[PDB]
């Protein structure tokens, strides 16, 4: 009766960071009026049955929210290098990466998606139930920054090398006649080659890798252990 | 069937297909209620059809009317269904009823409305006495009077006051 | 009559709870906010307004279904089951089949044990799922459907922004924010297309019909 | 039919299509009320038409008057209907009615 | 009056639902922020005083409507429809007739439409008209944003943000034109004639 | 009691709407932020100090007006239009006359004095802010052109421009001279 | 008593300031974005990730301090001064004692937080310069091979950033400073 508030404030703690991190659940697409009603429905729907318990359950939730937001950070970092090589970002030393993140949030959401998301969240209570002191398992956490960067770089590897050859060949064009202003001549064409080259592999390659980098429920023991 | 048919919405989700020929409908409905799993009831105006998992039951107590009299009320009215009879003692007040929900909620309501519906006439008798006298007898012993009570004073004092259930 | 105000403070929060969680208001609020972010506006049109217009269209659709719960009105839970057949039938039609089966099996695994037989799809003919499995799955199936509409709505404007940022780089104007040029010409695409009378025209036709 | 016809809201969702011909309509209405699934009642001033899923019933007990003394009121008033009569013991207080809600 | 303080606090949370949707505050507050963003300002003046000027201008056309309901207004069934008939002959003027038939199905002289059928079409018609008259305001400023950005590019100063130069010119083009009073005159003459 | 205090909190709901729209604080709040953005400074003073400095300067011409309401005060319904003329002599002094007469057409009433005063304080603050924007465009262009005199075409000037912007504001001591400038237009 | 629940609103709005002041997250959040400024790509790794890893890393260091305060627990205010002893032995090991006594004589719990945070910004800014040094060698050795050719006018930034970005992930950078930063604080692995 009166203890269900504590049994739904323990569910809210784990569910809320995941909502904060995923691209189709943030504050841009979910305003304040319906937001706090969904996370009590989901938290009451996934329950398997003292201040720092809400902080321990929040730390497991931030580890789960980064693991569920693993394949969208790769597509956003793909877009920031495609948009960086063509120009349009040197005013700080975007518009393109928000399109690849919105595209991967739909091509992940059609086939499966929320089934594997609540499957991960429901298997999380089968290994890290509260009052057993679960913990986010530090020794694999240290390579998490490296993995996303490596995936983004390999994924974007064609367009950078083609725009690098367009800069060597346009640098070679200035050695025959230095009165060309070849810095700004390349700036008109690199934004058309960065679209034409990505048109040849947008359809066959890119919707496969979102379903390849998706984190599933079979790898929860390698990321979460118990102290007890 | 010469009556309208009222199929419930829990027995309206099952489906059927095939070429059916209606030349004996009262035996086709009896066979299909057992092959599909159904309960039905015909009260004289319509035919109600439910599925078998909606059958409810109750036990109700009649304070001052027998079961054999209530069963003659159902036989004289027309609501007596021999498939779901009334299980109980033949001259008592308690019985057990089960069947469709429109038959149970009619039998229970018409039995508790027959406990809510439920004297002796006076009579003067004249009894002539052949071997004794009514009334008192009086005699004297030279100054004083003695009175002997008769038969009408002895029974009148026996029934005096007497808040007692005589039958 | 202040002894029932402890249940009034529950019923005046539970009545907006079903509105903000389990009815059609979730789809209209997400589409209306995502078309504000598609154009590139932050404050206007003041989503205090948009939560009123989405509630007016959702009460427009929810008016015949809710009224049957008022023509009717351990032992009271079997009485409210007869009063709640139209809402369960509305939640079945628009929730997901593969997601209700997940919330049904996780509930049976929760209650009875790990040796419980897994429920499959072939129950759907005569057996009906509970109200505690449809209600979490309906909210997620309309988050999925509203994000599906919002990506399609998002695409034309991105086509405008990627040509504007290309012609400002053809000229030597790399130190110039393209928001201040695109935001006029991103607004003509919404008034020459009269999309306010097209999203509301279509989202009503998904749930009801004309003639 | 020389009376107005009142059709309910739930029995106005069914549809019909064909070429019909009324030359005695009280037998045509009797046949279509069984083929489509309908119940109807003529109360003397109109013809109410409901569908069969709206047939309601009730049990009422009479305290100070009998059933035959209520059937004489129904016969003399012209509200007696032979399709849905009153089921009960002939001189008692309790009986059982069922039919259209009017 | 404890049965009436709930009828006062719910009315005080019901007027923020009605004034923000079904009056001319919708069209008023949108253009003030679109002209706020057309100049290139983020925090000036605020979000609070722009709803204050728009609320004071909003009751200039609603106080002649509200006075008709105060004089006029189970007998309260037909008591409310004529108290709102002065509000419902105003909502047919600024909405779309084909759109209110779309909500009425899913002449007009012999029967006015339902009050709950045309208030969403009034809200969508004022958001659409505010987006249309809001696109017009952007254009002059965009011209003086492209001129200074292409004059500095006529010189060799490609590494120079023109926001530090365009912001003086944009608010002398709004005060030599007398812009703030000019928009409020056209907003009043679009509803109440002089 | 509760209703006699809730009506006082409904008075305190209306008080930020009057202090933000219908008084001098509309003029004071614009100029401190227009000089905040004029100096090449993004957010670095605050949004809380500038809104407290302009409010403490705003009550200096408001407390001489509102003290007569404490002096003066369906009996109270007709008296509030009687003893409120001291605010109307302040809203008729700085508001334009034809803007007042237009709102009265579409002693004058107070409801027409509120938006006509509010729509004039924004324009006069924009006119003050342009003259404040002007001595910094010159220093933005003369330090960005002597780099073009050299071979410094890839050089953002906003890190050399910013020290001269505020030393030309503390030499002219432009905060206290601006507060003293905005007071002599009212007192 | 609703004031005791208002004190929970004194916790949910103040805990971002205590984490940003006295927790070792200050050291991780500075160096993570400092190497990102060293690379030359200001949108990758996209600060939501750099704050997620820096919050989960600091929730391994604060857990042996918060756990011992739970197993332990002006009269009943004399219970908490012993509860904060596990945080007090932590705030002396990483702060200098020329600033510890300076905010006292003008160890207290309020006299060590303004000295610990100033010792962590100092201990982070001289690590980020050492990190800065190899990159300057890279974009000074790739900009000088163009001037040896006839490439005096082409911009070297668009050539410098891919040759700086494919070397840092191939030499496993982001798993070398994430290890070397947590080895200062706790017994990792």
């Amino acid at each position: 009766i009166h203890h269900l508030v504590a049994s739904a404030a323990l569910g809210f703690a784990r569910v809320a960071p995941i909502f904060f991190f995923l691209p189709f659940l943030n504050s841009g697409v979910l305003s304040g009026a319906p937001r706090n009603a969904i996370i009590i429905l989901v938290a009451l729907g996934v329950w398997p049955h003292m201040i720092p318990l809400v902080l321990q359950e929040a730390a497991v939730g931030v580890m789960l929210g980064c693991l569920l937001s693993w394949p969208f950070w790769v597509m956003h970092a793909l877009g920031c290098i495609i948009d960086n090589q063509r120009g349009a970002t040197l005013s700080s030393s975007s518009e393109m990466a928000n399109f690849l993140n919105m595209f991967a949030a739909v091509v992940y959401l059609q086939n499966g998606g929320l089934v594997t998301m609540v499957d991960v969240l429901n298997k999380s209570y089968q290994l890290c139930d509260p009052m057993n002191e679960c913990t986010p398992s530090l020794p694999p956490l240290l390579t998490f920054i490296n993995q996303v960067a490596q995936n983004a770089l390999v994924l974007a590897s064609p367009v950078v090398l083609v725009l690098l050859l367009s800069e060597v060949f346009l640098g070679l064009l200035s050695r025959f006649a230095p009165q060309m202003n070849a810095f700004a001549i390349s700036l008109t064409v690199k934004s058309g080659i960065a679209v034409l080259i990505m048109l040849l592999y947008f359809s066959p390659v890119l919707p496969d890798n979102v379903l390849r980098l998706s984190f599933q429920a079979t790898g929860l023991s390698s990321w979460f252990y118990e102290r007890g | 069937l010469k009556e309208p048919v009222i199929v419930s919405k829990m027995a309206a989700r099952k489906k059927i297909t095939g070429n059916f020929e209606f030349h004996d409908p009262n035996a086709l409905l009896e066979k299909l209620s057992l092959q599909l799993g159904l309960i039905w009831y015909f009260d004289g105006q319509a035919i109600y059809i439910y599925d078998a998992s909606e059958m409810r039951n109750a036990v109700v107590s009649l304070r001052n009317v027998s079961l054999n009299e209530f069963n003659n009320f159902l036989k004289r009215s027309g609501l007596y269904n021999k498939n779901y009879p009334l299980r109980g003692d033949n001259r008592k007040g308690t019985f057990y009823v089960s069947g469709p929900p429109v038959y149970v909620d009619m039998v229970v309501n018409a039995a508790t409305m027959m406990d809510k519906q439920n004297l002796g006439r006076q009579k003067i008798g004249v009894m002539r006495l052949n071997n004794t006298f009514v009334g008192d007898r009086t005699y004297n012993l030279r100054d004083q009077k003695m009175v002997i009570p008769g038969i009408a004073t002895a029974i009148e004092r026996l029934l005096q006051g007497e808040e007692q259930p005589l039958g | 009559n202040d002894i029932s105000l402890i249940a009034l403070l529950a019923f005046s929060t539970l009545l907006p709870f079903i509105i903000a969680s389990g009815t059609c208001f979730v789809k209209f609020s997400i589409v209306f906010v995502m078309v504000r972010n598609a154009l590139g506006l932050q404050q206007i049109p003041s989503n205090m307004t948009l939560n009123g217009v989405a509630l007016l269209l959702s009460m427009f659709v929810m008016w015949p279904i809710m009224h049957d719960a008022y023509v009717y009105f351990s032992s009271l839970s079997k009485h409210v089951d007869e009063g709640l057949d139209g809402y369960r039938d509305y939640l079945i039609k628009y929730s997901d089949r593969e997601l209700v089966q997940f919330f049904e099996n996780a509930q049976l695994k929760r209650q009875y044990g790990e040796e419980t037989e897994t429920v499959k799809r072939d129950k759907d003919e005569i057996e009906k799922p509970s109200i505690f499995a449809l209600l979490p799955a309906y909210a997620l199936s309309e988050i999925k459907s509203a994000f599906k509409i919002g990506f399609y709505l998002y695409l034309p404007f991105v086509v405008v922004d990627l040509v504007v940022s290309s012609v400002l780089l053809a000229l030597g104007m790399m130190m110039m924010s393209p928001v201040t040029i695109s935001t006029p010409i991103k607004l003509v695409l919404f008034v020459a297309l009269d999309g306010w009378t097209l999203l509301s025209k279509g989202l009503i036709l998904q749930y009801m019909d004309i003639a």
